[PDB]
RNA sequence: AUUAAAAACACAGCACUCUGCAAACACGAAAGUGGACGUAUAGGGUGUGACGCCUGCCCGGUGCCGGAAGGUUAAUUGAUG
RNA sequence: GGCAUGCUUGAGGUUCUAACUCUGGUCCGUAAUCCGGAUCGAGGACAGUGUAUGGUGGGCAGUUUGACUGGGGCGGUCUCC
């Protein structure tokens, strides 16, 4: 993590994250495919999600989440950059070829973990079911329906903690603060996700956000009464309604969960 | 409403007619063959098979007497992990336990089970709720040893 | 469309009268759910979306009197 | 676009809050699609606008959040006269 | 008074699977995983959907907001002795 010298008006506050562990140039080619840019537009053609557009060409990488190979020792080749994600991914190699990308744990550059219904059991990077692990451990990549794949604790530097165990349900405390009960045969992976040098970065200039795929936002007090309920005014007005979405939704604190189907699996709400 | 044909439920009889909820007869009894709606059309045929109904009531309990001598033997030795450590590390099983109670027990296996007490804690003999009835069940004894 | 495969119920229209008689339009939709019905002759479930008034008529004739005249007006079950 | 190029709008940066995945949210009579083939170091919304030193008191009014003890309170039942 | 147990019935609590549910897994139609069908896995009388009813609801719509007046706006005045 380096600082930049103020040579220009853009370079004054750029904070980079450089890494020399990353493999310089190539992706492995059969694990790579085409991805198109949406613009934030559904099949009616209209903008649903605002402030998206532009950017750069990207290839989607088929990152493996199931880890269904069992009893095979896998050996890491190298750690690569992945553009549609905040973590680093690793290239694996099993005992008989069959290379494959996974989310990289804290271990890097040819360790050899073992992916099984239980084996070699404890490292960073061993996948094994959630009943055969000690309490108080830190895991990541947690399935919720068995066979479906990792859904929770998957972004950069993220993890969860085991707390309790009884019956079919193995309770864990999420990164947010919510404590879920999770069914016990869903697999998970010991350790933490690789790139934690990511909350320490600053873009510096206005055109740095724009070549990543985020389009300018405009405030609601600088519009007309026809466009946004904060509306127009004379001079700078305090927008004399209570603060509200452009569709009429209260925004400074209003509980909006209404699922009413998964409420049994939650122990404690996030506070 | 319907005419009963089974005797091993909690209200069943030989040929008594009962009045039950519409969802309990539509969904459960009739698509298996344990009851029949009361009619006035084939009633000359139901009276002819009353001798065949009581011979069927002297055979369903006869096969059960030659069956209970193989269920409570408790000779099933499940090969789970966690030999001599103390911490839960064994393969408990929710789909592989139905094949274990069918290779040396009753051959029926279908587990649509509502359970928050599925997996078991540290190494020892505990109980797994298995498919035993259709509107109740109790838990079956499981032996967990080393591998 | 929201029709039944036994009784032939369709959506109708009407009003939505207030307490000062401000007429405005709504639709009356028939109750109708998916459900599976066992037959004995073809020994298989058939699934067809019927009303709750279609569930009562199936409780009257039983399955096959209502299945046959559904075929005898030329439909897929 | 064709009388207004600004002190206006943007902005990197800052804070608040909602969202545990079939997510909040949006477009759709509905099927479904965006979000996102992403998973809280993420995604929506509202204000202020690099940097430096800082951000005081008031919870009565209005809104949101929390709590149920007690009061009133909807069709639905229909005693009694 | 209650004693018992029954007969029915409300309200609450737990559990079970067979209804419904699965934007789960693998077979089949199929050279497609959209859609079905078969089987296991999860939830489970909840969710969800009709119809009757409460609440919130400028998100949206149809509309109303008088006259005399030494210009009309402000103020004063509209009936009876």
């Amino acid at each position: 993590i380096v600082k930049c010298k103020p040579t220009s008006a853009g370079r004054r506050f750029v904070v980079k994250v450089v890494n020399q562990e990353l493999h310089k140039g190539a992706p492995y080619a059969p694990l790579l495919e085409k991805k198109s840019k949406s613009g934030g537009r559904n099949n009616n053609g209209r903008i649903t999600t605002r402030h998206i557009g532009g950017g750069h060409k990207q290839h989607y990488r088929l990152v493996d989440f199931r880890r269904n190979k069992d009893g095979i020792p896998a050996i890491v080749e190298r750690v690569e950059y992945d553009p549609n994600r905040t973590a680093h991914i690793a290239l694996l190699k099993y005992a008989d070829g069959e290379r494959r990308y996974i989310i990289a744990p804290k271990g890097v550059a040819a360790g050899d973990q073992l992916i099984s219904g239980i084996g070699a059991p404890i490292k960073a990077g061993n996948s094994m079911p959630l009943r055969n692990i000690p309490v108080g451990s830190t895991v990541h990549g947690i399935e919720l329906k068995p066979g479906k794949g990792a859904q929770i604790a998957r972004s950069a530097g993220a993890s969860a903690q085991l707390v309790a165990r009884e019956g079919a349900y193995v309770t864990l405390r999420l990164r947010s603060g919510e404590m879920r009960k999770v069914l016990a045969e869903c697999r998970a992976t010991l350790g933490e996700v690789s790139n934690s040098e990511h909350s320490l970065r600053s873009l510096g200039k206005a055109g740095a956000t724009r070549w990543r795929g985020v389009r300018p936002t405009v405030r609601g007090v600088a519009m007309n009464p026809v466009d946004h309920p904060h509306g127009g005014g004379e001079g700078r007005t305090s927008a004399g309604r209570h603060p509200v979405s452009p569709w009429g939704l209260q925004t400074k604190g209003k509980k909006t969960r209404s699922n009413k189907r998964t409420d049994n699996m939650i122990v404690r709400r996030r506070k | 409403e319907v005419i009963l044909l089974e005797k091993v439920a909690n209200l069943g009889n030989l040929g008594d007619k009962v009045n039950i909820k519409g969802g309990y007869a539509r969904n459960f009894l009739l698509p298996q063959g344990k009851a029949t709606v009361a009619t006035a059309e084939n009633v000359a045929a139901f009276e002819a098979r009353r001798a065949e109904l009581e011979k069927a009531a002297a055979e369903k309990k006869a096969a059960a007497e030659a069956r209970a001598a193989q269920l409570s033997e408790l000779v099933v030795t499940l090969g789970a992990h966690a030999g001599d450590e103390g911490k839960l590390f064994g393969s408990i099983g929710t789909r592989d336990i139905a094949e274990a109670v069918s290779a040396a027990g009753y051959p029926l296996e279908k587990a649509e089970v509502r359970l928050p007490n599925g997996a078991l804690r540290n190494t020892g003999e505990f109980d797994v709720a298995v498919h035993l009835h259709t509107d109740v069940e109790t838990t079956l004894k499981l032996i967990i040893v080393a591998e | 469309s929201r029709v039944c495969q036994v009784t032939g119920k369709g959506p109708v229209t009407g009003n939505n009268i207030s307490h000062a008689h401000n007429k405005t339009r709504r639709r009356f939709l028939p109750n109708l759910q998916h459900h599976r019905f066992w037959v004995e002759s073809e020994k298989r479930f058939v699934r067809l979306r019927v009303s709750a008034k279609g569930m009562r008529i199936i409780d009257k004739r039983g399955i096959e009197a209502v299945l046959a005249d559904l075929r005898a007006r030329g439909e897929k079950f």
